[PDB]
DNA sequence: GGAGGAGGAGGAGGAGGAGGAGGAGGAGGA
């Protein structure tokens, strides 16, 4: 199965 | 990126025939191209007229012919390669990680092996101006060391956002080797829908050496892995991404040798062989390259991933 | 815990054939889930056809797919670990002895890997609040070197009632390397119905130097412990119990060795090295582990089991 | 006691195999129960199924399954402990030479090693209210040393029939290293006409620093050496005597260390240092066990064999 | 061969 | 070899 | 109405283990 977060696209990491 | 299996619907493939082309694990027009007639045959409603078709209909969205040297320099001048956190270690790679294709990291225990494909998984999200490939990461994990706060680690280095970062690592545990092959079919239904930068199986030879354990077994046990391999470089020319393989290694009775055989050495176009050095230093050779000379460097494992060596 | 393996009737399993896999060693849906189509030929009354359908349900009950860093993260931070009876130690450890994982201690006589095995045996039925993993410990031993009157020391430091701590330890003798597989058979059964919260193979690799003593008999050698080792994993993902191995020395002739050679070096997540120091006190240095760093710790052994440098 | 191997005809062994398993050294039930099926199969006229039916009904004579430490707690509290003569060195060892497990004694010369075997001799004939064992007496030496007017000494002490203590040690020399093997399995024959209660090897390593004088020879060597003391494990198994082994010294280069390497020292379950006192004092020290604390304690050699400190 | 007593499951040792 | 005298079985030292 | 015949095609590595060995005197004085 796909998970629903990993079925989400690629989001530019944020800096911290 | 690739594209879609559906855009064979607007060339004369009729949409129920996609649809099983979909189940044989086809998601885009290059993975029916490069396919063989023989594999399309082998599916249940397509025929011997229908794959001369759906061939010959992918044949014209995807290049496959000849091109020159000078074209195909210019675009492999454009390739990512995914930074492995370490400048001496960048340096020894000539960029680092390049994509399209299948790197090997073998060598003993504690060397590095899973801590460099856990500082990978991180910096394949950095931007390309910082090193990285701005995609998601794949870990295929066979052994279960699969540890994410050693990712929040590298994030940290890097100042990203540590739940942004594990957002973008998609983790499989594979449990058996037709598992582990299985897991591949649906890593290419995924890298359709959003965009992946690198896939790492940790250790892609570790559950061959026990599923197989008989030695009437080896044959079948070559072949079974040759198909997986197989399978990453059509992961890696359908969808551009860098496959990072990790393996074991053995004694040599007649002083390390890496497992797998000739099929897992032929298939490598880059094998890195790592030592255990000082302390936490560890040291990386480049054991097979098609353009990279035969030489070393030192990176360490840090706490936070792989970086220089601190001295 | 684990779903039993009558869950497939449920589903479409003729209840004659989950008898059959029950010979084969499966009691759980995981097992036949993680388990290869491969593993099920084998059995005598199962099928291709048979082990398709039971792989297919087996797969539906259990998740075999992919999630994200993020889930997986989440799961982790809920898991055991047992406490190792000392402050310094568990430190070390960061929490102590992890479960659903291969740990390995070894090191030269004396130095406690017996010691800390009687004291996991009790410290993993304290409950979670005191470090415990509150489930029974199992003790396969192949030396003859199991003290229950250890096993009644640890319990009153922690204040239990020594004969329901000796009731909670189930322990097993093996005599080869051969029987010492087959205890593992009837582990998983045991697991099944009680709950288990650690397993103690002690010595796991002593019996295999001296069953396997010729020249030519190394590779068959490594290969039953590698089958062994790949046993004790299926243990720790079926039930989630602390597998806490101990291994014997070697010296160097180019300064002390672990035995088993590539094999349980790959297969143990973490390994313990154990020195002796002064006295009654040992040294425990973190010789391979993929998320905790290369450091050191010191306890001791007193007449109540592990516990901290009393000095 | 244990159970003749002829016990194997009365469920379903032709006793022309039994013959067979004769041969190769096995004498008991339990021999056979605890042998590997690869030990079985080079024996010549046993072929692959034999030894599995012949596993299969040992298996079913001897108990080779899980117990709880309950049960084994109690089973360990019934055994026997022979005296060493001395009373502050029996509260050292907590009863005295536990049965069932190689004891090692290590020192010096003149420290006592053949001395407290010679005592061990005798006091293993006593009745067990007295402290003794109720059996015989085996003593394999290596050296020459065995003197039975020290056996005779220590009769006098204890008031027993010096002839009839003379009756009860089987004396054997051993002359290099193939024969100090060869001895036990004769050794194994014995044990089941006759009750012994004690095993004594003196010394189990001197015949080993000389027979493998070469540097590439240390492999051979420490090898060979396991298998004579995996298979002294063997007989205390089996038979349930108490094996008392005596070990040289060697010099720090880098003050005392004992000879024999990693395997000597991982195979003993306790390990007896010896030191030279004042005058016939001696200093018996706990090097290693599972269950004792590393303490000392000072017995004497006397006219009458060892006993306590006389000042 | 399971002993009886290891057949019985988990008790949480009690406080002595 | 076995000795004879070695063959047979223990028997309880007698009181001197 | 009738009347058979034609072979061929290799491949696939893996597996560490093993310590031991002591020695060497000297220097008067109120
Ligand atoms: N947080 C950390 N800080 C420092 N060093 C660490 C940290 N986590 C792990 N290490 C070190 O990294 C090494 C583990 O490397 P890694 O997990 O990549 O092993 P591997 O090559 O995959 O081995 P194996 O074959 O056993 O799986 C060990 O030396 C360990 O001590
Ligand atoms: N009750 C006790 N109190 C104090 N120390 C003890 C006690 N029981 C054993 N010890 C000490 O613990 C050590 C034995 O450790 P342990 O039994 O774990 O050995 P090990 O590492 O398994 O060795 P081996 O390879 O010989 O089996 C010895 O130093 C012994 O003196
Ligand atoms: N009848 C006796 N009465 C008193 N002391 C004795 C007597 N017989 C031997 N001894 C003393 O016992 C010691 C000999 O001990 P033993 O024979 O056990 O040596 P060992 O430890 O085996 O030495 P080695 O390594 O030389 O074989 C010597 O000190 C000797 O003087
Ligand atoms: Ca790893
Ligand atoms: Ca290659
Ligand atoms: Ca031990
Ligand atoms: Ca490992
Ligand atoms: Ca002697
Ligand atoms: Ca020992």
């Amino acid at each position: 199965f796909v998970s629903p977060a990993a079925q989400k696209a690629f989001q530019p990491p944020r800096s911290c | 990126g690739p594209q879609p299996i559906s855009r064979l619907e607007q060339c004369g493939i009729n949409a129920n025939d996609v649809k099983k082309l979909e189940e044989a694990g086809f998601h885009t027009v290059e993975a029916v191209a490069y396919a063989p007639k023989k594999e399309l045959i082998n599916i249940k409603g397509i025929s011997e007229a229908k794959a001369d078709k759906i061939l010959a209909e992918a044949a014209k969205l995807v290049p496959m012919g000849f091109t020159t040297a000078t074209e195909f320099h210019q675009r492999r001048s454009e390739i990512i390669q995914i930074t492995t956190g370490s400048k001496e270690l960048d340096k020894l790679l000539q960029g680092g990680i390049e994509t399209g294709s299948i790197t090997e990291m073998f060598g003993e225990f504690r060397t590095g092996k899973t801590q460099i494909c856990h500082t990978l998984a991180v910096t394949c999200q950095l931007p390309i101006d910082r090193g990285g490939g701005e995609g998601k990461a794949m870990y295929i994990d066979t052994e279960g060391t699969f540890r994410p706060e050693r990712l929040l680690a590298v994030a940290e280095r890097y100042g990203l956002s540590g739940s942004d970062v594990l957002d973008n690592v998609a983790y499989a545990r594979a449990f058996n080797t037709d598992h582990q092959t299985q897991l591949l079919y649906q890593a290419s239904a995924m890298m359709v829908e959003s965009r992946y930068a690198l896939l790492i199986v940790d250790s892609a030879t570790a559950l061959y050496r026990t599923d197989y354990s008989g030695r009437g077994e080896l044959s079948a046990r070559q072949m079974h892995l040759a198909r997986f391999l197989r399978m990453l470089l059509r992961l890696a020319d359908e969808f551009g991404v860098a496959v990072v393989i990790t393996n074991q290694v053995v004694a040599q009775v007649d002083p390390k040798k890496p497992i797998g055989g000739n099929i897992i050495a032929h298939a490598s176009t880059t094998r890195l062989y790592l030592r255990k050095g000082r302390g936490e230093t560890r040291i990386c050779k480049i054991y097979d390259s098609p353009c990279l000379p035969e030489a070393e460097a030192m990176f360490a494992i840090n706490a936070d991933g792989v970086g220089d060596a601190k001295d």
